[PDB]
DNA sequence: TTTTTTTTTTTTTTTTTTTTTTTTT
């Protein structure tokens, strides 16, 4: 059980064997994840906060659970989230989303995307 | 669907005419509109920025914009901010050639 | 002839004249489909350098030919694409020995370069940083028994033997050989009367302050004609074995690092801290949870003490070590945090100094908070994961009454360095390109 | 075609195994 960082675009190429099951990426169970990403929208519920995030590579949703005022439009953000289905769609749900430290991160980031699937793939 | 935005240095530009990249630069000059920006590539990119860009007082930045039809010119779209008032440019580079070599994770 | 940068799998009609810098042991292994023998050799001229590499029946016609600081005319061998995860140089291609294989040993060695030193002093060498390559040569003074040892990492048995080594700064510090080069060491002529050794190549550990550790691809000459020894020589017989020396120090792991950076899935694998003595480990990971329950217990006022107090029977608060009470106690953290890589997850226990700066806050400040708002409080918590760290951890085991539980300590947590995590990533990932 | 960079070492502080984002689009 782990926590993988991911571009959106894995994230959108990650292969759900049909039904409903598990998510699966490079021949691993794809639960928990992050990634680094800028926040392009920002639509708020009753229930939930929903964004809209993109990171040069793909755009996805993610929403966070009420029970942020610090993150705006245009502005850089670490993700932790699980990856979920619904309807055909796929969109992260989270529960931590914090503003990038400095820009070092979001090449960190991408560094480490790539360097997890290569352990996995080999 | 969300084209993949390419994350380039200025070498790069040829390969992008008319397309949406995404750059970034330590900021030498602000003229007016135009923004002069040095890249990890060590070579410089003149920008054209949106009339509401406070680019001015910020030391590195990102630019998401369309590469324009004459050579290494730029019509920003959109633009980030980040150092201080200490982004590593040798990370950069790095990070451009590397993420070029992974299409499968960057890109269609 | 070519120079060695000129090779590449277009041109089959090839033969280099370059001297052996390195050599591998003779590797064995077994799988699936495979089982075998290997060795490889690295080599330089003026254009540059390659690794070349025998398998199975090339062993037994090359192994014995080549030796290193010789050169010879390699001729008739496969370029191949340089495998990076296993060697130290930065060539796109490598060669491999094919049967056709032509070697034949020069008797000119002047167009040919000769290995480069660029040495490290003794009492240098706490400048430089450890996991790096290094030069060294000094006079050996004495030399460590050969041990054998299951490295937890691989699980397969190993040769080990350390040397002492000493230099004008009048410091001593410890350097570990491996392998075949361990064992055969007394074999060497002069070893026991004083030589002088010079090492090219060499991992700098930290354990000891500074430590010394032998790569594959790392050289040691034994009283070499070099303008360097001769005064260690002239030195050492003068007034070297005469005065005292310096330890360095801050059994046997002379090259390692006291807390060798592993990933969750390495320490669980590797059983750390399930054994009597503890074990020390650094691990990159990201703080997933903090368990709100218990964070902190109120403790003793007095100076220099931090045992729990309990109300007393007059609504104080008692110590029992130091035997009084107080009205207000103190509040300190027993921080249990739940963190992550890509690897697995994995419990942490951190105490007052740590968990502090993993919450922003001393215990005092977050119970105040608490009795405000359960809101403002689990915002706190919760804006204390999705952080990153680098944590350095003990790992133990503990005896809760009779059942014995593994536990892993926070020593130190360090906020990650992206810009220089980044390069090491860099430097992680160029090796599968 | 084919395989890896190896080891080693200490506080004073509660209880003993923790719930990670919970349901709408
Ligand atoms: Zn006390």
């Amino acid at each position: 059980n782990t926590l993988r960082p991911v571009t959106i675009r894995q994230i959108l190429n990650a292969e759900q064997p049909h039904p409903d099951a598990e998510f699966i990426l490079d021949g691993a169970e794809l639960g928990q994840l992050t990634f680094v990403a800028v926040v392009r929208n920002i639509s708020r519920n009753a229930t939930n906060v929903a964004y809209s995030v993109e990171d040069g590579t793909g755009q996805i949703e993610v929403r966070q659970w009420l029970d942020a005022s610090e993150i705006r439009n245009n502005v850089y953000v670490r993700v932790l989230g699980t990856l979920k289905s619904f309807q055909n769609r796929r969109s992260i749900s989270s529960g931590h989303m914090r503003p990038v430290i400095d820009y070092n991160e979001v090449m960190f980031h991408r560094l480490e995307a790539v360097h997890a699937h290569l352990q996995v793939t080999r | 669907m969300e084209k993949p935005t390419p994350l380039i240095n200025s070498s790069m530009l040829g390969q992008y005419v008319g397309q949406t990249v995404r750059i970034v630069g330590k900021v030498h000059k602000v003229t007016g509109n135009t923004l002069l920006m040095q890249t990890s590539d060590l070579g410089n990119v003149e920008i054209a920025m949106t009339p509401d860009s406070d680019v001015s007082s910020s030391t590195f930045v990102e630019v998401t914009g369309k590469v324009s039809d004459a050579g290494s010119s730029f019509q920003a779209n959109q633009i980030r901010e980040f150092t201080t008032v200490d982004v590593d440019l040798t990370l950069v580079e790095n990070v451009v050639q590397i993420s070029a070599a992974f299409p499968n994770l960057f890109s269609d | 002839i070519y120079p060695i940068e000129g090779l590449s799998p277009y041109q089959n009609r090839w033969t280099i004249k370059a001297r052996v810098t390195s050599k591998s042991d003779i590797r064995h292994w077994s799988n699936q489909r495979g089982e075998g023998k290997l060795f490889s050799v690295n080599l330089l001229d003026d254009s540059g350098e390659i690794k070349a590499t025998g398998f199975n029946d090339a062993v037994d016609r090359f192994y014995p030919l080549l030796q290193e600081n010789h050169v010879y005319l390699i001729s008739k061998a496969r370029v191949n694409i340089a495998k990076k995860q296993f060697s130290n140089l930065q060539n796109e291609y490598e060669i491999t020995f094919e049967n056709s294989t032509e070697i034949e040993e020069c008797t000119d060695a002047t167009d040919v370069p000769e290995v480069k030193y660029e040495f490290v002093r003794i009492n240098e060498l706490e400048s430089v940083e450890a996991n790096q390559q290094c030069d060294v040569i000094g006079i050996l003074d004495s030399y460590g028994e050969l041990s054998e040892i299951v490295s937890k990492a691989s699980q397969r048995p190993v040769q080990k033997r350390e040397l002492t080594l000493v230099d004008q700064g009048n410091r001593s510090v410890k350097l570990t050989l491996w392998g075949k080069t361990a064992e055969t060491f007394p074999t060497n002529a002069g070893v026991d009367e004083k030589p002088v050794l010079a090492f090219k190549g060499v991992k700098v550990g930290d354990f000891g302050g500074r430590s010394l550790s032998m790569f594959s691809s790392s050289t040691m000459l034994i009283n070499p004609d070099i303008t360097e020894s001769h005064v260690l020589r002239g030195w050492y017989d003068n007034d070297g074995a005469h005065a005292q020396f310096q330890p360095y120090t801050n059994g046997g792991g002379a090259g390692a690092n006291m807390a060798e950076r592993r990933t969750i899935v390495q320490v669980k694998d590797e059983n750390l801290g399930m054994s009597e003595k503890p074990d020390y480990f650094n691990v990159r990971a990201t703080v997933v949870y903090i368990k709100q329950e218990n964070l902190y217990y109120t403790a003793c006022a007095s100076e220099g003490c931090n045992k729990k107090v309990n109300l007393d029977h007059e609504n104080n608060w008692r110590c029992e070590k130091c035997d009084r009470s107080y009205a207000t106690p103190e509040y300190r953290y027993i921080l249990s945090t739940n963190v992550a890589d890509a690897t697995g997850q994995m419990w942490l226990s951190g105490f007052n100094e740590d968990a502090t700066q993993l919450i922003g806050m001393s215990a005092g400040e977050l119970h105040k908070l608490r009795e405000e708002s359960e809101s403002e409080f689990s915002a706190a918590l919760h804006r204390a994961a999705n952080r990153m760290y680098m944590f350095n951890c003990r790992a133990k085991m503990d005896t809760f009454n009779d059942t014995a539980r593994v536990r892993y300590t926070i020593s130190r947590a360090a906020p990650v360095d992206f810009a220089k995590a980044g390069m090491e990533l860099v430097d992680a990932i160029r090796a599968y390109m």
